[PDB]
């Protein structure tokens, strides 16, 4: 009999991992303040990492990776790309990216400046996007876009100006990759992705038809649901359209890059997050972002700490949750794909 | 040549400092009748040992150190022990009805009653000192007499001794091996009122401790002699430098100017390394390369805590045995580029190295093994305010129901001394979450 | 530092006078005084309850009282009848007659004066006294009306002195008199004042134990006492032998009362066998915890626990005992309040009690006493609101007003109990 | 990776290796608290020997 505490409610993926733990008759939910748990479904803001692992004979486990956060923001995700060696300042997947600060509060706008007017000089693609962790603008214009973010941190990068457009629609879309990363930091991608495109046609030339998030195109697109339920494509009809189309496959021309960046993101931070010889266990769930341009290239476009789930997929990716992740640890009574790495 | 005067109270402290000066005898070849053939000097000398003992005309070292304790049945040991003759008997000051695990019964009630007597005992420690450096304190943050007389004594300290520099080791209080239940109010009361008079406090979690002895020495059931071994381990490696000749953290200012920035925050995070078995036949002696990386696993830190999500002020590294510098700088390289060390912007990033070239001694038939060379890592990161946040967690539990608090008012204490504590704690973990985090 | 030791009364005498017969066999001291035991560890603390005589005599600290020369004549005839100080028998004739008026107000107050010198004369010699530990039922007359008389009078002389007390409930079950919740709620107030570390035993859980666990189809006021007597000996290992945890009754007091009127404990003890099988320590401690090992005749599972203390004795591996304490606060962290963070501690202690290769005491504060308070309410009320009885009292001196508040006084009690289970 | 500061002797050596660089209350108030509190217990004592008088 294992125990365990739930401190956020909002969570729609362990929601229903506390409903599966109740199914089994093995665990036993306790109140969100009593500390004799084994295991901790803490919250999104000041998780008290520091109160973990000092309860005697009780194993405790929880469910986010302290100092994830590098990762998983705006302008901590561009600062370690920049200054880790191990992503270098030269880095092939990810789009070219700057922080800048509101002038009313380090800080590059003089070195956005600098790219900005090379590809000015240089007749190129000089569309950007501004963007933050709390409204964007896509302007070719640095002035509009120095000007908008004056009116929090923020980031500037390039918007990639030529994607991957699935016909029929001619219209942009992006990957959710589900990653769990387990308290031996054994790397899993979880085998179902999904698509969120849009419905609107892309016009290089209104951010309906750029923007692919879900709430966007649910409410200002006017497509919405033609081509696929809920604008949502799952990897088995995205791979036939990719070998009825470009006469490839999802694993090869997509799958592999996607494998790559999160190899390179996660072993990178595992010195600094890893909970190998801690007196608490971490795992967590992540949900990386991608973007795929017409030459078949994958893009990370950003890294999410507390993702949620397809609604198709909520039942096969919590119980996988629970096999790798949770009894692994505490054992009762594979729809991953392990990447390997050198610990 | 600057003397330093030990402390002792409570049951914690005598008991700790019992075999801190056991260590210190076998360290400095003194025979537990006070005399130590390798002194030529007979009845004096201004010597770096001589620091921590005086000398008699008949050629005996008396440790400068005083003993405190509210009920006698703890330091009548140390007057029957086996160091009995080490001490004269105004060094042993024994009550007769202890604190019961309250901080007011040991600071208003019963502390009042006998904080005259001990600093009058002091004061004939501190009349035979030509140039007194200051004070070194050992108590224990969950009893009553180790909380509550020591910030009546370190009030009183500070008032008679106000030049003089004021170091703590203390003692965390784990369930694992504690006496009571309110020792997390002891905890906050004292650290409250002694925050201001303490210049650079040696946190010890008695958990880290009792982990240490059950993973690294093979101890079922650690008990206090197993935890005190290693304790002294630690302070004599931190006090190495006050009783051998070196250069680094000679006195005891320079332990708050090399370790302590900021005077609020002075609790230093110890690490130390190796703690091998003694029960284990043959082992493969550790490298300078193998035991400074050790200094950056919490497994082997006195209080456990994360100092990657913590941005460091200081770091000292106290080397014992076959040390050389180049090594030092060799394990340094590899480490920082496999280890994530953040200082403050406001300080530079570095290291001072201490290396005595005598190895540690070892207890004759302790638990602890004979190693060739040792480190102990003085760093002071604000990782260290985790266990302050725990601490305040169990007060915040308990005072949200008053619970307990009548044992405390009964002694004339007021309930308003609670929450103006337990507002400082709060000031102190803002303090450090300014330094520390982004 | 050392414990004067007080019985009052029919059972307050036959229970103490057991008592004193378990624990010096335990110190190794026969009856008449001579030590002969093995062990250095008897000895160590043997200061707590015996004074040290001529010819190395170990003389009970204890002073038997009574209205009734009845029950300590049996006493002085019984086994360890001759070890105790002849001085400290002080007794009258006239009797309680199961009146706490009687004992309270009337023929104790003309003797009450007599037992304090002899308490004044113990306490003058002792180095460090901790205070007072008395035996008694509520129910009857002297041990009830007279006992907290002392208690009351004994705070005033020794207001800084710890106040225990042995307190046995009555109960429909084992009744003698009918006026038996009227002197238990009249005690139950002047506990709840006057004292620091109570042990409420209640007659009605040491007859079911004696019953339904241990096969007595006929239970006698000795198979009864029988359990006191090991349960006393248990919850006094801490004091009599030497440790780390609850040594004293100060500390102990610290541990187990977070609030000044709540100091009621519920005394657990195992095994309870009818005999040669060995205990493991996983076995000992789920009957610990079990309802049907404690006396309190109260259900755990109807309240919260605020303060555990818990004692081991015998040869055993302590950390197997660490982890069975962990294991049954972990599994059933729902009855232990959240808001007092590791409220449960555990001792161990080396020697055995007699016959036993290794036992387990239990020491709860928990909320569910409360179900004995109320029982001892209703059973007042039913009477009380039509007078029934009240001769009996108003003919010594009282008035129903006397009673009226001490009605309020415990259904204040338990209200208290009710505010800190939520 | 600079070293700085080598003090050497018999029983052994110290230095400093840099990585980067940056980038009382009086006894006249303490014996007042500590007979404040004195007060305070007598005036809980003898209100108890009041209540018990009474
Ligand atoms: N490391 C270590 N910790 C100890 C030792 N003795 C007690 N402690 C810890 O100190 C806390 C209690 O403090 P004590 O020193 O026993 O109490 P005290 O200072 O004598 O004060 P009183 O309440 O008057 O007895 C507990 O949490 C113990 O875990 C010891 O010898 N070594
Ligand atoms: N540099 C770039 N080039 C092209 N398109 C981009 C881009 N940056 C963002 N986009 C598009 O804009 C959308 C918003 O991305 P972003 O991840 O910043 O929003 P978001 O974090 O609020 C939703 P989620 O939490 O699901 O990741 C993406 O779906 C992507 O399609
Ligand atoms: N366990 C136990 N209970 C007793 C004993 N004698 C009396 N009682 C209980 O105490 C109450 C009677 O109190 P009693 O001893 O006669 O009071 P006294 O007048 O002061 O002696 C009844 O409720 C009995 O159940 C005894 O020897 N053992
Ligand atoms: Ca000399
Ligand atoms: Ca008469
Ligand atoms: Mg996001
Ligand atoms: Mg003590
Ligand atoms: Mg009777």
């Amino acid at each position: 009999m294992y125990t365990f505490v739930v401190r956020d409610e909002n969570s729609s993926v362990y929601a229903e991992v506390s409903r599966l733990l109740l199914a089994t008759g093995q665990w036993k939910r306790l109140r969100k303040d009593n500390p004799r748990f084994n295991l901790m479904l803490g919250e999104r803001n000041r998780l008290p990492f520091g109160r973990l692992g000092h309860e005697p004979g009780l194993v405790q486990l929880v469910n986010y990776y302290r100092g994830a956060d590098k990762l998983c923001r705006k302008a901590s995700l561009v600062k370690l790309i920049k200054t880790s060696p191990e992503l270098s300042e030269s880095c092939t997947w990810f789009p070219e990216s700057y922080v800048i600060y509101p002038t009313n509060l380090t800080d590059e706008r003089e070195v956005f400046l600098a790219a900005y007017n090379r590809r000015r000089e240089g007749r190129e693609g000089n569309v950007w996007i501004a963007k933050s962790s709390a409204g964007i603008l896509i302007s070719s214009e640095a002035s509009e876009l120095l000007d908008f973010i004056d009116e929090q941190v923020h980031v500037i990068q390039k918007y990639l100006e030529k994607p991957l457009l699935l016909e029929p629609g001619h219209r942009k879309f992006d990957i959710r990759s589900w990653v769990l990363v387990d308290h031996l930091y054994n790397i899993y991608l979880y085998r179902e992705g999904v698509l969120r495109t849009s419905s609107e046609p892309y016009n290089s030339a209104d951010k309906t038809c750029h923007l692919t998030n879900h709430c966007i195109q649910k409410e200002y697109s006017k497509n919405y649901g033609r081509y696929e339920e809920g604008n949502e494509m799952f990897f088995e009809e995205f791979n036939q359209y990719l070998m009825d189309a470009l006469n490839t496959t999802l694993e090869n021309s997509i799958l592999l890059q996607i494998k790559h960046i999160i190899r390179s993101c996660l072993m990178c931070i595992e010195p600094a997050i890893s909970t190998k010889h801690l007196h608490y266990q971490s795992f967590q769930l992540f949900g990386f972002d991608f973007m795929v341009d017409e030459e078949l290239k994958v893009w990370l476009i950003e890294v999410n700490g507390a993702p949620a789930c397809a609604q198709k997929l909520y039942a096969e990716l919590c119980q996988g949750i629970v096999d790798v992740a949770i009894s692994s640890v505490f054992p009762l009574a594979s729809i991953f794909i392990k990447l390997h790495h050198h610990h | 040549m600057r003397e330093c005067i030990s402390i002792h109270v409570g049951q914690a402290g005598v008991q700790i400092g019992n075999a801190c000066w056991e260590l210190y005898c076998l360290e400095h070849g003194i025979q537990p009748d006070g005399q130590m053939p390798s002194d030529k000097t007979i009845g004096g000398g201004d010597d770096s040992f001589n620091t921590f003992f005086s000398e008699t005309g008949a050629g005996k070292h008396v440790p400068r150190a005083v003993f405190v304790d509210l009920e006698p049945t703890v330091i009548d040991e140390v007057r029957t022990g086996t160091y009995r003759q080490l001490f004269h008997p105004e060094q042993l000051i024994t009550g007769k009805e202890d604190a019961a695990n309250n901080y007011a019964r040991g600071h208003y009630t019963i502390g009042k009653e006998i904080i005259d007597l001990v600093l009058d005992r002091i004061r004939k420690l501190a009349d035979q000192c030509t140039g007194l450096q200051g004070f070194l304190v050992f108590h224990s943050f969950g009893g009553g007499t180790g909380s509550g007389f020591t910030s009546l004594l370190m009030e009183r300290l500070s008032v008679d001794y106000g030049k003089k520099s004021k170091l703590e080791f203390s003692i965390y209080p784990a369930p694992q091996v504690s006496t009571a239940v309110v020792e997390p109010y002891n905890s906050i009361l004292t650290t409250h009122t002694t925050l201001e008079h303490s210049d650079c406090a040696f946190m010890v979690d008695n958990e880290a401790i009792y982990d240490i002895c059950r993973r690294n020495l093979d101890i079922e059931r650690p008990t206090y002699t197993n935890l005190n071994r290693l304790i002294s381990q630690i302070v004599s490696s931190i006090t190495a430098s006050l009783r051998f000749d070196g250069a680094l953290n000679v006195d005891l200012t320079e332990f708050q100017t090399n370790l302590v920035p900021y005077p609020r925050i002075h609790f230093p995070l110890a690490t130390y390394a190796p703690v091998i078995s003694a029960e284990k036949a043959y082992h493969e002696q550790l490298s300078v390369a193998e035991i400074t990386n050790a200094c950056f696993e919490p497994a082997n830190q006195m209080v456990k805590c994360d100092p990657r999500h913590g941005k460091y002020m200081a770091c000292c590294l106290l080397y014992r045995g076959d040390v050389v510098p180049k090594d030092v700088n060799a394990a340094i390289a590899t480490i920082k580029t496999k280890r994530s060390i953040q200082f403050v912007d406001w300080c530079p990033t570095g290291f001072k190295v201490g290396i005595n070239y005598q190895p540690p001694t070892v207890v004759p038939g302790g638990d602890l093994a004979k190693v060739q060379r040792a480190v102990c890592m003085l760093s002071n990161t604000t990782a260290i305010a985790e266990a302050w946040a725990r601490l305040d967690h169990k007060f915040d539990l308990m005072y949200a129901k008053r619970a307990f608090v009548h044992w405390y008012v009964g002694e004339g204490m007021e309930e308003g001394e609670f929450s103006e504590a337990r507002e400082d704690m709060a000031a102190l973990e803002k303090d450090y979450e300014e330094v520390g985090v982004d | 530092r050392e414990i004067v030791h007080i019985q009052a009364g029919q059972c307050g005498n036959q229970i103490g006078a057991k008592f004193w017969e378990v624990i010096s066999d335990e110190h190794g001291i026969d009856p008449t005084g001579s030590y002969h035991g093995d062990s250095d560890l008897q000895l160590e603390r043997i200061n707590v309850y015996y004074n040290e005589a001529t010819g190395n005599k170990y003389v009970p600290r204890a002073i038997l009282v009574d209205l009734e020369p009845g029950t300590m004549d049996s006493v002085r005839s019984g086994p360890f009848g001759q070890i105790f100080r002849p001085d400290n028998f002080v007794f009258g004739q006239s009797g309680a007659g199961n009146n706490w008026a009687k004992g309270h107000y009337t023929e104790g107050a003309e003797l009450v004066d007599s037992v304090l010198d002899v308490v004044r004369k113990e306490s003058e010699s002792c180095d460090c006294l901790q205070g007072f530990q008395l035996t008694h039922s509520l129910g009857g007359g002297t041990g009830s009306g007279m006992g907290t008389l002392l208690i009351s009078k004994i705070r005033e002389e020794y207001p800084d002195r710890i106040m225990n007390t042995f307190s046995v409930m009555p109960s429909p079950k084992v009744s003698d008199t009918v006026v038996e919740p009227y002197n238990a709620t009249l005690s139950v107030h002047q506990l709840v004042e006057n004292t620091d570390e109570t042990y409420c035993i209640d007659n009605e859980a040491l007859y079911d134990i004696c019953f339904r666990t241990l096969k007595l189809t006929t239970p006698t006021y000795g198979d009864l006492n029988h359990l006191v007597s090991a349960t006393m000996s248990g919850v006094t290992t801490c004091l009599r032998f030497p440790g780390q945890l609850n040594a004293d009754l100060r500390k102990l007091a610290v541990n187990m009362v977070p609030f000044p009127r709540l100091h009621f404990f519920m005394p657990g003890f195992a095994p309870l066998t009818s005999q040669y099988r060995a205990l493991t320590v996983p076995e000992l401690t789920q009957q610990m915890f079990d309802s049907k090992n404690m006396m309190a005749a109260c259900d755990p599972r109807h309240g919260r626990y605020l303060t555990v203390a818990a004692i081991f004795r015998g040869r055993m591996s302590m950390k197997e005992v660490d982890e069975q304490m962990l294991n049954v606060q972990n599994k059933n962290s729902s009855y232990f309040v959240e808001w007092i963070p590791n409220n449960v501690k555990t001792a161990v202690c080396d020697i055995p009690p007699r016959g036993l290769k290794m036992s387990a005491t239990f020491i709860g504060n928990s909320t569910a006493i409360q179900e004995l308070f109320k029982r001892i309410s209703e059973q007042f009320t039913a009477m009380f609101r039509r007078k029934a009885f009240l001769h009996w009292y108003t003919g010594e001196g009282m008035d129903e007003m006397e009673f009226t508040e001490a009605e309020s006084n415990m259904n204040d009690l338990v209200s208290e109990y009710q505010q800190y289970q939520d | 990776m600079e070293v700085i500061e080598l003090n050497k002797c018999t029983s052994g050596q110290s230095f400093e290796v840099i990585l980067k660089p940056p980038s009382d209350p009086s006894l006249e108030e303490i014996q007042k608290k500590l007979e404040a509190a004195e007060e305070r217990r007598k005036y809980q004592e003898a209100e108890l020997l009041k209540h018990l008088a009474e």
